[PDB]
RNA sequence: AUGGUGAACUAUGCCUGAAUAGGGUGAAGCCAGAGGAAACUCUGGUGGAGGCUCGUAGCGGUUCUGACGUGCAAAUCGAUC
RNA sequence: UUCAAAUGAGAACUUUGAAGACUGAAGUGGGGAAAGGUUCCACGUCAACAGCAGUUGGACGUGGGUUAGUCGAUCCUAAGAGAUGGGGAAGCUCCGUUUCAAAGGCCUGAUUUUAUGCAGGCCACCAUCGAAAGGGAAUCCGGUUAAGAUUCCGGAACCUGGAUAUGGAUUCUUCACGGUAACGUAACUGAAUGUGGAGACGUCGGCGCGAGCCCUGGGAGGAGUUAUCUUUUCUUCUUAACAGCUUAUCACCCCGGAAUUGGUUUAUCCGGAGAUGGGGUCUUAUGGCUGGAAGAGGCCAGCACCUUUGCUGGCUCCGGUGCGCUUGUGACGGCCCGUGAAAAUCCACAGGAAGGAAUAGUUUUCAUGCCAGGUCGUACUGAUAACCGCAGCAGGUCUCCAAGGUGAACAGCCUCUAGUUGAUAGAAUAAUGUAGAUAAGGGAAGUCGGCAAAAUAGAUCCGUAACUUCGGGAUAAGGAUUGGCUCUAAGGGUCGGGUACGAUCAACUUAGAACUGGUACGGACAAGGGGAAUCUGACUGUCUAAUUAAAACAUAGCAUUGCGAUGGUCAGAAAGUGAUGUUGACGCAAU
């Protein structure tokens, strides 16, 4: 029973702050609250709690991550070119 | 005396009502009342066999 | 602070070195459904805690009372 | 006239750090024999929020090579490092996210964090959530290594300056609208007493060089000389230009 | 103030003791020149400032 | 209808000033002060309440028989049994695969 | 001008404590249903979001330019806010 | 407010009885923090004082009164404060707090000239002050005083330190057995060193359970009303710390190997990293039964007497209910660029130095036994009279406990318990007033201005415009309806059923229908006026205590500046000085 036409989680803020700041906030909220896959046991149980800290519901591994998302574009591109450079020094 | 006349359904009219229907008895309370009873009618029929476990499980998420 | 129910163990308290006092109590009490009976509690006063031994049956209770060491100082009721 | 606000801040009264809750102070291992002739293993035993900080810290415990017991460090957690991970710190350590290696031992383009300005200063450069330096080459006599700092600046430091491979966790933090006063309120609540900010232009002349006048206005050029004296520097200090930065920046 | 220091209870004590009228026999002394207790004090007239 | 009073001079609702109302042999209501609740000791490896171990406030533990402070198996009342299994297995295998690494690089040093 | 005393009021930060009837609203998440070739759209529930709202205590102090104005009071009292 | 009595030279004002009221458990009730300092209590008592009085008092005079191993302090650390080798400063002093320092004390062995010299290893921890709301060893009930009580009395406990023996346990397999396991237990040696836990921690939400309170049936008592009516109205029927056994949501173990996926919360989570199922293990919050303990306390009846005051009997029993109320707790869920102290102190484990038996050893973390617990505070007020405001000032000043009805309700209004009935008094009722109200017909013509005042108001149903950041605007606007009494229907729990139902027990909610009245019904109390625009600030928030609350300040948002630590900005007389900085450009500083 589609509850709100477009303000999603951001509907708590009412009419305040102006559409555009809500638009922005809504994006990262949707990001930060949502449940992610665990690169360790496979169960989509990683949830946030304080920026950059991602922990696993069961299995209890805790990863450092983005302020509002688990992996951040930048970090992963760094992971990849760390691979790259390391490959150079066993090959 | 009064409390009797109450529980005989009296002085309960729109002119003796002052808090909202909601406040008098919460919507939610009703839901939990009702839903817990469906949920547990279900359980006895399964734990007995009047219902088969598959039919139960549809009724559960159906209730 | 304590309840006892081994009648043998009990007697060994009454003859335990530091035990100076001891008191018998008698309670009118009722049995099961109908009538009443006469319950009796044997309280030995230890240095550190008060042991007490219920004996419902008066029959046991009677004999038990002579058994009481003839140097122990018993308060009756 | 009154002592203006930016002067007052310096005597640290109501103005010092709010520091009761902080996790300790993050730094790298002491530059001992192990870390500088080889490598030495630790485990990240937990990563944790540091109060009034952007990025998470990672408690990383090590063996004590000199007497039997454990010694634990407090690190700034690079992204991706996780509890239970083993951490390798040394010259002859290997090139994975989370380890810590002298800028000498990593190829150009490597991406490190918490890097030392001088060797064993236990870490100075790039620590804020998201930041990092990149090695952009090294001249192997007088073993320097040139890096590019998060500012754009390019410094050359010793090759034995340590750094930890990867980027600091918690990036993106600033992308999200604070939205209300309150959020910022609570933000500075765990930093210092710098918020809110009254505009000098709304004060009286006692109070500021911007104060007074029958309309609110700065009254003279607000770019102030480097040579200005205490009480004079409020505005755009030493500003070498001013106005809306048209056009792409990005240090050439 | 309801759960006091010894030092304060004691000033306190001493001050109860100085609260008496002139002992009337002083009046009879040769040359006696004191009529009443001039330094008398009352709890709701003058506070002890500790 | 019967109200009640604190029993200590402290008038505030602090953690260490909890009350419980209670009916006496006199037939009246009297306050009582309730000590903070104890909490369960926790496993060092994983961090859960470890079973078998009695839950007292810390000094009360020195007034209590040693059996209340452990379970039998190694790392008794200190790690959580499951977590001991973990480190037995791991111990075994790594001491074993340590032998493997040895005769293999002795083989490397042998022929190469 | 010189040398002294004040943060028991009040301003601001820190530490450690405590306190706030009853209502209105119904945000994410979730469950069951409906339509449609398809993409997709829709309904009834559940849930309990907010520097949200009605309003006590609380904190404030709008108006009467009310009382008082040699006062109860060197700032109070009433009503309304 | 009133009548009478009693006392007294004297009574509107003191005491007692009666009466009429009030506060109405968010108290005018019962206690405390700060502050006071004897105001507490008894006797005496009225010159001043209590803006009339006075026989009365928080006044005067004279005495009495504050009892702790467990309640606080005392210990610990917090922001902070501050000695010390030092470094500045003419100097009063300023800086630094582990700092550029040759910083100090413990376990026992060696002594068997003796008491502590040296024989090992450690430990390099680096003053001290700072919380009567944070942390924290341990006490409860009954009774008792003119005035003290978790402090005295009675009874029953517990903690810490010190001593120690007796019993048990243990051992010829020396340093315990049992259970597949989770784990069991009355015990069951354990140095240095290491390590883990506890102390120790946000806030809101619904859900679950405890306690006390509230409601209520039966019975056993006492009281009240009884022209009439009421198997009635009111009230007593209680059980502390502590101790034994038992009791748990969570968690965990064994068996087992799951799609037709199952289990499952109010709230969608969980399962091949082993679900559902069956069987077990654990924490003991909490509750039960018993010990404490009926001997106490509570309620009556029946004799006794100036007296102390007794004596003697009984009875003190069994239940029911829940979106109840306050609190407490749990397993969960929401929120954060906020993720919500420290230290003392206690335990455990890893380790295995050492020491220890069969002719007799080991053991005090098992039981029972002996001793000791210092110092200071403890009275009362806590406020329209014990504190601060010149004062017994309508101001100010931190907190816990919290009954019945109406009703959404800790609102208003009425009441039980408790407490008050204090505020100069009498006679009249002109003007003018201050506070409370009403007014025909008109309806803002009043006035700078609708200032004041009036209107509106709860709930149920119906109905709802522009515009919009799509969240709103919205209780938009506009409407009807609402009492009593008498029925009807709907919505639940508990059981047994070979491997369709029947039986009982207990709850106000919602809707519908009759009848009924001078058309009244949110009947007092309670409770929004609405609409169309212009100016202006986005919003919530802020300020001139005591003439300005605004359009002023703040804010998120936008944009500019400085800075890579040998630094930016800022502090200082100086400095081996300081703020930012437990910091590092997703940063700090300045507009
Ligand atoms: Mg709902
Ligand atoms: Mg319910
Ligand atoms: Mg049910
Ligand atoms: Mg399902
Ligand atoms: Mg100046
Ligand atoms: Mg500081
Ligand atoms: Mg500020
Ligand atoms: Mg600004
Ligand atoms: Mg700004
Ligand atoms: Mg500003
Ligand atoms: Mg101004
Ligand atoms: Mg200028
Ligand atoms: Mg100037
Ligand atoms: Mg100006
Ligand atoms: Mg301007
Ligand atoms: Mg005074
Ligand atoms: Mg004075
Ligand atoms: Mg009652
Ligand atoms: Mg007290
Ligand atoms: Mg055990
Ligand atoms: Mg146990
Ligand atoms: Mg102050
Ligand atoms: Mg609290
Ligand atoms: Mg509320
Ligand atoms: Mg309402
Ligand atoms: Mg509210
Ligand atoms: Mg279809
Ligand atoms: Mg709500
Ligand atoms: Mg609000
Ligand atoms: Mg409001
Ligand atoms: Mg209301
Ligand atoms: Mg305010
Ligand atoms: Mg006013
Ligand atoms: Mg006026
Ligand atoms: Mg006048
Ligand atoms: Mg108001
Ligand atoms: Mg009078
Ligand atoms: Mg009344
Ligand atoms: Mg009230
Ligand atoms: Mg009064
Ligand atoms: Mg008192
Ligand atoms: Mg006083
Ligand atoms: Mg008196
Ligand atoms: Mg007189
Ligand atoms: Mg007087
Ligand atoms: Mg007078
Ligand atoms: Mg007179
Ligand atoms: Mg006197
Ligand atoms: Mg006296
Ligand atoms: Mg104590
Ligand atoms: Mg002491
Ligand atoms: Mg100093
Ligand atoms: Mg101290
Ligand atoms: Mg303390
Ligand atoms: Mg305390
Ligand atoms: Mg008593
Ligand atoms: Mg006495
Ligand atoms: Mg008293
Ligand atoms: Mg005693
Ligand atoms: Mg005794
Ligand atoms: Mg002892
Ligand atoms: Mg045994
Ligand atoms: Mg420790
Ligand atoms: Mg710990
Ligand atoms: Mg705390
Ligand atoms: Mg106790
Ligand atoms: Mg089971
Ligand atoms: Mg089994
Ligand atoms: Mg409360
Ligand atoms: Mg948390
Ligand atoms: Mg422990
Ligand atoms: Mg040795
Ligand atoms: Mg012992
Ligand atoms: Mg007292
Ligand atoms: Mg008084
Ligand atoms: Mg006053
Ligand atoms: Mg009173
Ligand atoms: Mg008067
Ligand atoms: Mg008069
Ligand atoms: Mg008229
Ligand atoms: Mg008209
Ligand atoms: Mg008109
Ligand atoms: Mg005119
Ligand atoms: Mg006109
Ligand atoms: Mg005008
Ligand atoms: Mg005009
Ligand atoms: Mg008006
Ligand atoms: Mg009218
Ligand atoms: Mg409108
Ligand atoms: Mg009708
Ligand atoms: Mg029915
Ligand atoms: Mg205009
Ligand atoms: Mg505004
Ligand atoms: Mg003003
Ligand atoms: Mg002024
Ligand atoms: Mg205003
Ligand atoms: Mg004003
Ligand atoms: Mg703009
Ligand atoms: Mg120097
Ligand atoms: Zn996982």
């Amino acid at each position: 029973a589609k509850r709100t036409k477009k303000v999603g989680i951001t509907g708590k803020y009412g009419v305040r702050y102006g559409s555009s700041l809500r638009r922005q906030v809504k994006k990262l909220e949707i990001q930060q609250h949502a449940r992610y896959d665990c690169s360790f046991c496979g169960k989509k149980t990683v949830k946030r709690g304080a920026a950059g800290i991602w922990t696993c519901s069961c299995c209890k591994k805790t990863v450092a991550g983005g302020a509002y998302t688990v992996s951040t574009a930048a970090a992963a591109t760094v992971r990849s070119t760390i691979r790259r450079l390391r490959e150079m020094v066993e090959a | 005396a009064h409390a009797q006349s109450k529980r005989e359904g009296r002085h309960s009219g729109y002119g003796k009502r002052k808090g909202t229907r909601e406040a008098r008895l919460p919507s939610q309370v009703v839901w939990i009342r009702r839903l817990r009873v469906l949920r547990r009618l279900l359980a006895k029929y399964r734990d007995a066999g009047k219902i088969d476990k598959h039919l139960y499980h549809v009724l559960y998420k159906e209730s | 602070a304590r309840e006892i129910t081994d009648i043998k163990q009990f007697l060994e308290l009454t003859r335990r070195a530091d035990v100076k006092t001891a008191t018998v109590k008698i309670n009118k009490k009722l049995n099961k459904a109908g009538k009443p009976f006469r319950q009796t509690k044997f309280k030995v006063r230890g240095s550190s805690s008060l042991y007490t031994l219920v004996i419902n049956d008066a029959g046991k209770a009677k004999k038990l009372i002579q058994s009481l060491p003839p140097t122990l100082k018993v308060n009756r009721l | 006239g009154r002592v203006i606000r930016n002067q007052r801040k310096g005597a640290g009264s109501i103005f010092t750090s709010h520091t009761r809750l902080r996790q300790g102070a993050a730094k790298l291992r002491t530059l001992d024999y192990a870390e500088r002739h080889g490598y030495i293993r630790g485990i990240v035993k937990q990563i944790v929020h540091d109060s009034g900080r952007g990025a998470p810290l990672a408690k990383v415990v090590f063996r004590d090579p000199y007497k039997y017991r454990l010694r634990e460090e407090i690190f700034i957690a690079n992204e991706g490092v996780h509890t239970g991970q083993f951490i390798y710190a040394g010259k002859k350590a290997s090139l994975n996210v989370g380890n810590v290696l002298p800028l000498g031992s990593v190829p150009e383009g490597t991406i490190v964090s918490n890097v030392e300005e001088k060797p064993g200063d236990r870490g100075a450069l790039a620590r804020a959530s998201g930041n990092y330096v990149i090695i952009i080459g090294h001249n192997p006599d007088e073993n320097k290594t040139r890096v590019r700092l998060p500012s754009g600046a390019k410094k050359v430091i010793s090759s034995d300056a340590r750094g930890v491979i990867g980027v600091i966790a918690g990036g993106g933090r600033v992308d999200k609208p604070l939205l209300k006063a309150g959020r910022a309120f609570h933000k500075y609540r765990l930093k210092r007493n710098s918020w809110p900010k009254t505009r000098g232009v709304a004060m009286n002349p006692v109070d500021h060089p911007h104060g007074g006048g029958n309309h609110q206005h700065i009254g003279k050029a607000s770019t102030i000389s480097r040579g200005a004296v205490s009480g004079q520097k409020a505005g755009l200090i030493a500003a070498r230009r001013t106005g809306l930065l048209r056009g792409s920046q990005k240090t050439q | 103030a309801a759960q006091k220091s010894f030092r304060i209870k004691q000033k306190m004590a001493k001050a109860k003791k100085q609260n008496r009228p002139l002992p009337q026999w002083i009046r009879l002394r040769t040359n006696n020149t004191i009529r009443y207790n001039a330094k008398r004090r009352n709890w709701r007239r003058t506070k002890m400032n500790i | 209808a019967q109200r009640v009073t604190f029993r200590r001079r402290n008038p505030y609702n602090t953690r260490s000033n909890k009350i419980k109302v209670v009916k006496t042999p006199g037939g009246i209501l009297r306050a009582q002060h309730v000590k903070k609740l104890a909490t369960r000791p926790k496993c060092g490896d994983c961090g859960s309440a470890l079973q078998g171990i009695s839950t007292l406030r810390p000094r009360q533990y020195a007034t209590v028989s040693k059996t209340h402070k452990t379970v039998s198996r190694a790392y008794g009342g200190s790690r959580c049994a499951n977590c001991v299994k973990e480190r037995i297995i791991r111990a075994f295998l790594i001491e074993e695969q340590k032998i493997v690494k040895k005769v293999v690089k002795e083989q490397t040093e042998a022929a190469k």
